[PDB]
């Protein structure tokens, strides 16, 4: 059962739409609010994960055609042949530099997604924070601190978080964090529809 | 509706005409059923009769028009020049199949009495509105665009208003009817309609219901 | 279970169609046992059929991709290509019979009044709960795991989430037996399934013909 005023009802869904929007309200053809509190949540959750993705998607593909490559060498350390980020570069558009990084390269940056996923997902991480899962009345976003000191702390010290490594949101107001929360979802649905754009094109 | 208001509802219909009932149909019994029923299900079937050959008129103009739509596949690749009974015979089979079965599927809804009992209606035998659509509330997954007035431009009309509509309905579903079957009669036997020889109805030489 | 629960089923699976017995099975006396285990007979039918056949669906989509086991003899034995139905009849026959009397076994554990009374449940003809299938408790030797999750998972779901599951269990099973024949029709008669055409692979032979060779005029032995 839920127990957190996360919303969990088309009237919810209805007052974050005019919250985020006054213009368009609610706007739900398929009727995915008409559902339980879990989906709900599961919904909201990803619709802020794909904007955050997109986002971020976005930034990358702009400085990735403007050309600003890093000055390192990206292998040939422990005896294995030489690439260079300007070859990567030099190999083409963002898609086709993704297609010139080395195969074990995908894998560790999959690796790492994946190990921030499940840092996202662990019920007791957030429970230990101050949160639960977002299905089960937990706030669709919230990322665990990596850097901690209680019992479930990884076994090296970690030097900082992924979220606010150093503060800039500082004390932001205790309601403008939800009028970020609001630009955020609209800023993620324009960078979605815009990555989607770029690919296409 | 008894069969007193069956002759009010024919003179709204016509005052002229009033209940030209040459076979008397409406006073029978069909599978044993109350009069009330006979009449409920005459009705319906009129005003489906009409609903289907009112379609059915626009659809036979605008496929003799080869007007088809700018970003389908099927319908650009399929020849130009067919007659409609020609187009829609060499629609592909999978398609057919498509548009009987959710047609098999809207009118599985329209005779649930379950859905039309949930919507404060029942089935037009047993006394009820006959022609009345039931809305996509109790369907497993929650579509939007009820199948009558999907965007809501009826909402708000008036009882007299809607009354005069399905008069209305029902007469011009009448020579709808007629004028659907003069064309199907003139892609068949030439010379049946007259008036349409001069446009050229598109031969057709086949039996059209004969899927 | 009586009738009145019988239809109390049916319009909780769907509202709408609610109880649609129009042959009376559920009326006709089988074997001349009540109402109330003729029902029970029935419905543990209705969910068998459904569970083989959501399973042969899933299983004839796998062998007409053959997606087959890697380190195995038979399977490497069958050749590649064949229709899903004859990667049946392509197999030992012995493999066949002990696929076979696997189930014979399964369905002499289920069907035990010994097993089933010593968990708690009864026969589904005897009012007990039909499509249950008991553990491995009672077995002679020991055995690691049961037949319905032999891992944990529903060890602790709740009743209204069993009764959902039931209800899910019975309509899916209804649709897979239809989903499963079309394969099999459209396989057999082309042209049976009219969405399908050009996508099951056809067949010669008879899917109700387990074994190659006729067992009742002259089997195979290995
Ligand atoms: C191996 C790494 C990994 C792991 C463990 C996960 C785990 C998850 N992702 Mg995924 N995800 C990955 C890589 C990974 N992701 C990558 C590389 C991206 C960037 C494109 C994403 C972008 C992404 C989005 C945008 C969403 C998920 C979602 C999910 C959920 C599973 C959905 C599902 O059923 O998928 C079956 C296949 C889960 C939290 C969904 C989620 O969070 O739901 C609330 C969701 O909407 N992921
Ligand atoms: C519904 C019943 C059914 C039937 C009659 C058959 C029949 C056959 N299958 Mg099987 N199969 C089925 C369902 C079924 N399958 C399903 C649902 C799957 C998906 C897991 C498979 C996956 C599968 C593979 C990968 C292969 C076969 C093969 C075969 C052949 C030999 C038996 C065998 O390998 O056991 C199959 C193995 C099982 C574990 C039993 C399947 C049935 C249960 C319900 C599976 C439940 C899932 C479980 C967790 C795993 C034969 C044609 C082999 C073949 O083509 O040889 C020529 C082969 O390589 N089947
Ligand atoms: C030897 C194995 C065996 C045994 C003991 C059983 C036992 C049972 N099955 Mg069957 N069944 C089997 C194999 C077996 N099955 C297999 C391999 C499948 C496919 C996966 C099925 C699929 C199946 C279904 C779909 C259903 C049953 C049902 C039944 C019940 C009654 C069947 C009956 O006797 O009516 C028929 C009696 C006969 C003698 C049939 C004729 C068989 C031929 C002519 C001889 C074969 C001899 C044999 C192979 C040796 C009972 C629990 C029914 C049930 O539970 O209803 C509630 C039911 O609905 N079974
Ligand atoms: C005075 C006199 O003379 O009689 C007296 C006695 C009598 C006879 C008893 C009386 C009566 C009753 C009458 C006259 C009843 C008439 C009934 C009638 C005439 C009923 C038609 C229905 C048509 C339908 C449903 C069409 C569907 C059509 C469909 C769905 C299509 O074919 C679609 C399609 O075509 C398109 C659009 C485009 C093409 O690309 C493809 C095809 C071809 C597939 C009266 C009233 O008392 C008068
Ligand atoms: C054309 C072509 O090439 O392919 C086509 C054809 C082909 C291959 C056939 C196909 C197939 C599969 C099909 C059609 C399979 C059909 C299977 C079917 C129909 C199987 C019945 C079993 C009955 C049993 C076990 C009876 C037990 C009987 C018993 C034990 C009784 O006591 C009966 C009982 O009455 C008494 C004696 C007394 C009563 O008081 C009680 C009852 C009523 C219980 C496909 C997929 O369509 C493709
Ligand atoms: C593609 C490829 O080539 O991959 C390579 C990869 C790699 C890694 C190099 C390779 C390897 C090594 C692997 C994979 C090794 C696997 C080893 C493994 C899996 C070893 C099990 C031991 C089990 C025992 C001894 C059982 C005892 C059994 C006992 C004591 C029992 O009585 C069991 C039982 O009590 C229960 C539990 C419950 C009771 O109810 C029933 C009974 C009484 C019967 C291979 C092979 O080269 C393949
Ligand atoms: C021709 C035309 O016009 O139309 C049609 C004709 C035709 C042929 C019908 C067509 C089709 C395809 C159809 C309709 C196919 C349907 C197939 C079907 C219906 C297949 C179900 C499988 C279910 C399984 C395996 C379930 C396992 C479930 C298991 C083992 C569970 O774990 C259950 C579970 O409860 C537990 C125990 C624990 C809970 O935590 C919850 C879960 C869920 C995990 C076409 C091609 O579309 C076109
Ligand atoms: C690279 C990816 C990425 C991008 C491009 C991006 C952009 C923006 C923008 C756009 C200009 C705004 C305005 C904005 C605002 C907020 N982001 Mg966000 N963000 C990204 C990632 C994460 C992660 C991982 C988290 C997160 C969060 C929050 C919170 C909540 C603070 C709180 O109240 O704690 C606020 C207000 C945290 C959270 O709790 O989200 C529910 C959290 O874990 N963000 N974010
Ligand atoms: C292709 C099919 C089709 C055609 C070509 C067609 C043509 C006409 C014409 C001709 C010029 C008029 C004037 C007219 C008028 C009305 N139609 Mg109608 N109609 C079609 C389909 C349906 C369906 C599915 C429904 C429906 C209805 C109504 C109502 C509502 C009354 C009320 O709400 O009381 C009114 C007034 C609904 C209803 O209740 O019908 C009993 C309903 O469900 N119609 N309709
Ligand atoms: C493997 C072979 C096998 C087959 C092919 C088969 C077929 C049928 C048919 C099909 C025509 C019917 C209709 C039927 C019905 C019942 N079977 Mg049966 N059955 C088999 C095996 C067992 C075993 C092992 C037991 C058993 C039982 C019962 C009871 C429970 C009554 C109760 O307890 O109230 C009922 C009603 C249990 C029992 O009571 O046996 C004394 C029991 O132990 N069956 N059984
Ligand atoms: C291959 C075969 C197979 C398939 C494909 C399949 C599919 C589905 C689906 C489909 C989407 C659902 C949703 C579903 C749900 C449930 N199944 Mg099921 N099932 C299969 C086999 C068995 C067996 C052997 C048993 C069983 C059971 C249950 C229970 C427990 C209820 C309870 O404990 O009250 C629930 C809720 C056990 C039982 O007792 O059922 C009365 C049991 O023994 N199932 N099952
Ligand atoms: C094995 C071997 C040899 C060897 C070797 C050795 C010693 C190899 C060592 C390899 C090693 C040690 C490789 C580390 C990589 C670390 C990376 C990529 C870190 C990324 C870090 C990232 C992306 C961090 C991100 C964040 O921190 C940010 C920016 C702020 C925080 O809020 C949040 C997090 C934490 C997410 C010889 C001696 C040569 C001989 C022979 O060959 C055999």
């Amino acid at each position: 059962p839920w127990s957190s005023s996360e919303i969990k009802d088309k009237a919810g869904l209805e007052a974050l739409a005019k919250k985020l929007n006054p213009t368009v309200g609610l706007w739900d053809p398929l009727g995915i609010a008409e559902t339980s509190p879990e989906t709900i949540g599961w919904f909201r959750h990803a619709e802020i994960k794909h904007g955050r993705v997109a986002m971020a998607a976005f930034v990358g593909y702009c400085v990735q055609s403007n050309g600003i490559h890093f000055p390192w060498n990206i292998q040939g350390w422990q005896g294995t042949p030489v690439v260079s980020f300007a070859d990567i570069a030099a190999a083409g558009g963002p898609a086709d530099q993704w297609d010139a990084l080395s195969t074990p390269a995908k894998l560790q940056i999959l690796g790492v997604i994946g190990f921030l996923e499940m840092w996202s997902e662990t019920s007791v991480v957030l429970k230990a924070d101050g949160q639960e899962h977002y299905v089960r009345g937990g706030k669709p976003g919230y990322f665990p601190k990596l850097s901690r000191s209680d019992e479930m702390a990884f076994p090296h010290p970690v030097p900082l978080n992924l979220w606010d490594p150093f503060g800039f949101t500082s004390k932001m107001t205790p309601e403008r964090k939800e009028k970020a929360l609001l630009a955020e979802v609209n800023n993620g649905r324009l960078a979605m529809i815009g990555i989607f754009g770029m690919i296409s094109a | 509706m008894d069969k007193s208001g069956l002759e009010g509802f024919a003179k709204e219909l016509n005052p002229v005409v009033g209940y030209w009932d040459p076979l008397n149909l409406s006073n029978g019994e069909f599978w044993g059923d109350s009069n009330s029923a006979t009449i409920g299900f005459l009705r319906e079937s009129e005003i489906k009769h009409g609903r289907v050959a009112m379609a059915g008129f626009v659809g036979y103009i605008v496929h003799a028009n080869d007007i088809r739509f700018p970003w389908d596949k099927v319908a650009m690749a399929a020849p130009k020049g067919l007659s409609p009974q020609e187009l829609w015979d060499v629609t592909p089979e999978a398609a057919k199949w498509q548009i009987i079965l959710t047609i098999a599927f809207l009118e599985f809804w329209r005779e649930n009495s379950y859905i039309l009992s949930k919507e404060g209606e029942q089935h037009y035998m047993r006394g009820g509105k006959p022609g009345y659509f039931p809305t996509f509330s109790e369907l497993p997954h929650p579509v939007p665009f009820n199948l009558f007035d999907p965007f809501g431009f009826s909402k708000n009309a008036s009882p007299e208003k809607k009354a005069k509509g399905l008069l209305a309905e029902v007469n011009n579903g009448r020579l709808a009817m007629i004028g659907l079957m003069g064309f199907l009669s003139e892609a068949k036997v030439p010379g049946s309609v007259p008036a349409l020889a001069n446009v050229g109805i598109r031969p057709y030489a086949g039996e059209v219901m004969a899927p | 279970e009586t009738k009145a629960d019988l239809e109390a089923l049916a319009k909780d699976l769907n509202p709408a169609v609610g109880f649609w017995d129009p042959l009376a099975l559920s009326d006709y006396s089988f074997w001349g046992t009540s109402q109330e285990a003729t029902i029970g007979f029935l419905r543990e039918a209705e969910i068998k059929h459904g569970r083989i056949a959501m399973a042969g669906f899933v299983g004839y989509i796998v062998h007409s991709n053959d997606i087959r086991w890697t380190f195995d003899k038979v399977a490497a034995s069958v050749p590649t290509g064949l229709p899903a139905p004859a990667v049946w009849d392509a197999i030992p026959d012995i493999a066949k019979w002990q696929i076979i009397l696997f189930v014979g076994v399964m369905e002499s554990w289920r069907e035990n009044k010994v097993v089933l009374e010593a968990e708690g449940q009864k026969h589904y003809m005897s009012g007990g709960k039909p499509g249950y299938f008991p553990s491995f408790d009672l077995l002679p030797h020991p055995v690691p795991f049961p037949l319905f999750d032999p891992f944990g998972i529903s060890k602790r779901a709740t009743e209204e989430k069993k009764a959902k599951g039931r209800l899910a269990e019975i309509n899916n099973g209804r649709l897979a037996m239809i989903g499963l024949f079309g394969f099999l029709s459209e396989a057999t008669v082309p042209g049976s399934v009219p969405f399908l055409k050009g996508v099951v692979p056809a067949y010669t032979g008879e899917v109700m013909a387990p074994f190659t060779q006729n067992i009742f005029t002259a089997p195979t032995a290995l």
